[PDB]
């Protein structure tokens, strides 16, 4: 198979799809509350810079590379997702995989409308995020700790990024849910995720598909995920500031 | 032997009780079995023991439908 | 193609035997041919002296196996004995030879040639009553 | 890094030489550089030499399940690799444009021709079937690198000796060198590739070029033919632009020069096998020449293992012991234990709140 | 304990700089070195040259099994040659595996160091390559063949210097405990006499 790696059976049917325990009931909530969140800056050491986002069941680290040699008039800005093959119901290939590779773009995408690489001639920027587990909205967080990597490595930047992340019941009378779960998620029929700028209000990134088709339920999912990225700043707030409080007195 | 009846054991073609070959070890099987067999004879009639087995019911019954075939 | 198809239907085997089937053989080499260890001699008893053994034998005999001899002693009764070559030296039990001879049942003879159940020299020259050399046997009395 | 430039006075001295039918080393037009073949220990491995080039070829089996579709035969691999060695030029992924047409010439005459008999290679069907692995390395490149290919694939396969199966009723075995003899396989034929060189726009040919008249040269064609009268494969190639009387006087020498081969190929593995059935020495070993310079043998030696047992006890002796001073672990939680210097509080809590 | 049949051939090819075939016995491996030349800007050094092992099996292709074996090849070699006399310029060493029949790396070890020595290449050392393979109880035997090597519950791989004969690289498969390790180092210092007059031996001859 392959030759830069260990080779074992060349087929292997995870025992989930010979899981004789039927599938579970999720439950029910308020559709009004937000998953505790812990959130830490600088956590490597050799890195230029990095940040740790925990809440509820998602773990997700992020570093960040210095500017490195080689629109020019301006830097590109690189950027790599990757999560752990320890992660969720079943194992995942190594070499990588087409939802990773849009993970990435929408990564991309969110990123650059906030970094000013008018200050970076022929240089470039990469950024590196690695799930650790998947017990949620992942693209919720692999963009709150890529933008608070980026602004504790010292590049210049004109806001943050907050993301959030919606989805929809399925039961006769659907309404959208703040921070799902796998539970939440996995028994919907569609998710929204935004990336707000809370200082510029300016929307940064958006993606959402599913099974709502009425133009009056979106303006809500898309007005209580600006509402989501409205209440999750504060915490962002206080973390760059413990951050560069430890980071300064260390001199 | 045995495993069946005396009556079972004659050689009435030749008018015998019982007959077998042993001027042929070499190019039959039946023979190295008797050399086998009356070494073991002339070997035991001292008071010892010959060591390493010899046979069982089976193993010589499907011998000897084998024999029978070829 | 005749005999070779008569050869398969009927099952027997035409393959010549491999290494180490082989070289588990006795060594009848010209430097050094085959001759009894004496303490053998002491176990068995020889009569290569005092008693006459010959054979008639069918055109073609290269292996013999009946061997008979009938003398009178000194009192004048006829001994009888009948003496059959004792080749169990060179099978040993749960050998390779011993596998081998227990699937080749019995020598098969078309009318040409032979087809030896052993190899080919072992009783070929070692077993074969020729020539006044000396040969394992057992002689009943 | 790449190989040496050509300089123009070489050129020229080739140009005037193959204008004059005279050659650099001194071979005449329609002549090969004599051939050496050399045979391993265990079967299916030799070693040929085509002038001044060398191939190693090692044929290799093994007991797969045949796919979906053709459930009574055996399949195929061949691998051609041009080793690192073989010349300055030859990069591990920098030469992509020879390994395809290499490659492609050796499977279509070897597959297509169906030459091996691949019929009689099944155990069951459904099931279990050998898969036969082709294997050729290039050493050392002068010039020609087909024709030494191709004879060293044709004798590897002509020098293999398969495993051997025992099959009745429903019940399978396999066997080993000294519980059954290795068995042969069927070749029916024998092809034998041949290349021809043009130069100046096809006014002169020069058969089995090396490697400076390689360079010096238009185009290339090859005809690969089978022994007896039977053409196999052809492929033109390079830069040429050819008339119709010459692929037929080609045809011509091809069907002379794979005579010869055969020839010498056939008397080869004859000797051979001759030497193996003897019952002389054989093997890699024994084909060093002696009468040369470059070459030193040395039969066994016990050096003295006398002293070893002295030396390590005294050495394990006369050593410090293991100290004593012995860590401690600490429990924090459940979880998560800590081992070392440690760390002063318990814990750390609302240090910066 | 005793070496078995040992034969060599060198300057076999024509291109390369230097080749030496090296065979123990049965086994068998080939080599060719290119001598100082020009280097990839991007994986040039200053002060020093770079050096680059790449090692071909004969069936199949090589995996992680032949890195990471390339590396102690490659990192041996390096403890041994004057790279600060020759900087920015590149030395290659290519093996070929011909024939296997045990104690394969030995014999690699001992057709590299022919092989840069045929070359001409400034060497600080020679080294040499002994294989060790102790049996189910304890019987050392040097230079074990895979017929041993199979039965054998430990083997055992050392490259010794050729000046003091120090250890440079040790390779090891099986269990074992440290006193029967002291006496299979002991062992190959002991081996190592015999292959180093083999050497000089060889080249004595060539100089004829």
């Amino acid at each position: 198979g392959d030759h830069r790696r260990i080779r074992g059976p060349e087929e292997s049917q995870p025992p989930q799809l010979y899981a004789a325990d039927e599938e579970e009931a999720p439950g029910t909530r308020d559709p009004t509350r937000l998953r505790p969140v812990y959130a830490r800056a600088g956590l490597l050491s050799q890195a230029k810079g990095s940040a740790y986002l925990e809440a509820g069941g998602t773990k997700v680290l992020c570093a960040v590379s210095g500017p490195r040699q080689a629109a020019a008039l301006r830097g590109r800005l690189l950027c790599d997702f990757r999560r752990a093959p320890f992660a969720g119901r079943r194992r995942r290939a190594p070499p990588g995989g087409c939802e990773e590779r849009e993970l990435a773009l929408a990564l991309q995408e969110a990123l650059e409308p906030a970094v000013r690489l008018g200050r970076y001639p022929r240089a470039q920027l990469e950024v590196s995020a690695l799930l650790l587990e998947d017990g949620g909205s992942a693209l919720a967080a692999a963009l709150t700790a890529a933008a608070l990597a980026l602004a504790d490595a010292g590049v210049e930047m004109y806001d943050l990024v907050v993301g959030c992340g919606l989805s929809l019941a399925p039961g006769p009378a659907p309404t959208w849910l703040l921070d799902p779960t796998r539970l939440e998620e996995e028994r919907a029929a569609a998710g929204l995720t935004v990336a707000l700028m809370p200082v510029l209000n300016q929307v940064a990134g958006l993606l959402g598909s599913g099974e709502g088709g009425l133009t009056e339920s979106w303006a809500e999912a898309v007005r209580l995920g600006l509402e989501g990225c409205q209440r999750l700043y504060p915490v962002l707030q206080q973390s760059l500031v413990r951050a560069a409080r430890r980071r300064g007195a260390a001199a | 032997t045995g495993s069946c009846a005396e009556e079972e054991f004659h050689h009435y073609g030749l008018a015998l009780d019982k007959y077998t070959h042993f001027t042929s070890p070499i190019r039959r099987y039946s023979d190295i079995v008797v050399h086998r067999l009356l070494m073991a004879a002339i070997s035991k009639d001292k008071k010892m023991e010959i060591k390493g087995n010899l046979f069982s019911n089976k193993d010589l019954e499907e011998l000897c439908r084998h024999i029978n075939n070829r | 193609g005749e005999i070779a198809t008569i050869l398969v239907e009927n099952s027997i085997s035409v393959i010549p035997f491999s290494e180490a089937q082989m070289c588990e053989m006795p060594v009848n080499t010209p430097e050094s041919p085959w001759k009894v260890s004496p303490e053998e001699e002491q176990k068995r008893k020889d009569l290569r002296k005092s008693h006459l053994v010959f054979s008639i034998d069918p055109k073609g005999c290269e292996d013999v196996n009946d061997t008979l001899s009938v003398r009178t002693l000194n009192n004048g009764n006829l001994e009888l004995g009948v003496h059959i070559a004792d080749v169990t030296h060179f099978v040993a039990p749960n050998s390779y030879i011993d596998i081998e001879a227990r699937t080749r049942a019995t020598t098969y003879y078309l009318a040409d040639r032979r087809y030896d159940m052993l190899p080919s020299v072992l009783s070929a020259d070692l077993c074969s009553l020729l020539g006044g050399v000396d040969r394992y046997a057992v002689s009943i009395m | 890094m790449k190989e040496t430039p050509l300089s123009n006075c070489e050129r020229r001295f080739l140009l005037r030489a193959i204008e004059e039918k005279k050659r650099l080393d001194g071979r005449q037009t329609y002549d090969y550089r004599n051939i050496r073949i050399s045979f391993g220990t265990d079967y299916g491995c030799c070693i040929v030499e085509l002038g001044k080039t060398r191939v190693l070829g090692q044929v290799s089996c093994e007991l797969v399940s045949p796919k979906l579709n053709r459930a009574t035969e055996g399949i195929l691999f061949f691998n051609l690799e041009l080793s690192q060695m073989a010349a300055p030029a030859f990069e591990p992924g920098r030469q992509s444009d020879l390994l395809v047409k290499l490659n492609r010439l050796m499977e279509r005459c070897l597959r297509n021709s169906k030459c091996i008999d691949t019929e009689s290679l099944c155990v069951v069907a459904g099931e279990k079937v050998w898969q036969i692995r082709v294997d050729l390395h290039l050493l050392n490149h002068d010039g020609n690198i087909i024709d030494a290919a191709s004879i060293a694939a044709i004798v590897a396969l002509c020098h293999f000796r398969r495993p051997d199966v025992s099959v009745q009723g429903d019940e399978v075995t396999l066997y080993t060198p000294e519980e059954r003899d290795p068995v042969p396989l069927s070749i029916h034929h024998m092809p034998i590739c041949v290349s021809f060189a043009f130069f100046q726009q096809g006014t002169y040919l020069l058969v089995d070029p090396n490697e400076r008249e390689e360079r010096v040269m238009d185009g290339l064609l090859v005809i690969a033919m089978n022994k007896h009268r039977e053409i196999c494969t052809i492929q033109s190639s390079g830069g040429i632009m050819l008339l119709k009387d010459q692929v037929l006087r080609c045809s011509k020498i091809a069907g002379v020069k794979v005579a010869e081969i055969t020839e010498l190929i056939l008397k080869a593995l004859e000797n051979d096998q001759k030497v193996r059935k003897e019952g002389g020495k054989f093997g890699f070993a024994e084909s060093i020449a002696n009468q040369r310079i470059t070459a030193f043998k040395m039969e066994k030696a016990p050096i003295d293992t006398s002293d070893v047992e002295e030396k390590a006890e005294e050495i394990i002796a006369e050593a410090e012991p293991p100290s004593e001073v012995v860590s401690t672990p600490v429990l924090w939680t459940p979880g998560t234990a800590q081992i070392g210097e440690g760390v002063e509080n318990s814990w750390g809590d609302l240090e910066d709140s | 304990c005793s070496l078995r049949h040992f034969a060599c051939e060198q300057n076999l090819l024509s291109r390369p700089d230097g080749s030496a075939s090296f065979l123990q016995g049965d086994t068998s491996v080939l080599a060719g070195v290119y001598g100082p030349a020009e280097v990839k800007v991007s994986k040039e050094i200053f002060n020093k040259a770079t050096l680059e092992v790449i090692l071909r099996p004969k069936i199949g292709l090589p995996g992680v099994a032949e890195k990471s074996r390339e590396r102690l090849i490659r990192n041996t070699c390096e403890a041994v040659v004057l790279g600060t006399l020759h900087p920015r310029t590149s030395i290659t060493v290519v093996l070929q595996v011909v024939s296997d029949a045990g104690s394969l790396l030995a014999c690699c070890l001992n057709a590299a160091c022919m092989a840069l020595v045929d070359a001409g290449v400034p060497m600080r050392a020679l080294f040499c390559g002994v294989a060790c393979a102790l049996d189910s109880d304890g019987t050392l035997v040097l230079d074990p063949t895979s017929k041993q090597e199979k039965e054998a519950r430990a083997v055992l791989t050392f490259a010794l210097d050729s000046v003091e004969r120090k250890l440079l690289m040790s390779s090891t498969k099986g269990l074992y405990s440290d006193t029967e390790l002291q006496q299979c180092l002991a062992a190959a210092q002991a081996a190592s006499q015999h292959v180093f007059r083999f050497y000089r031996e060889s080249l004595q001859r060539r100089y004829s």
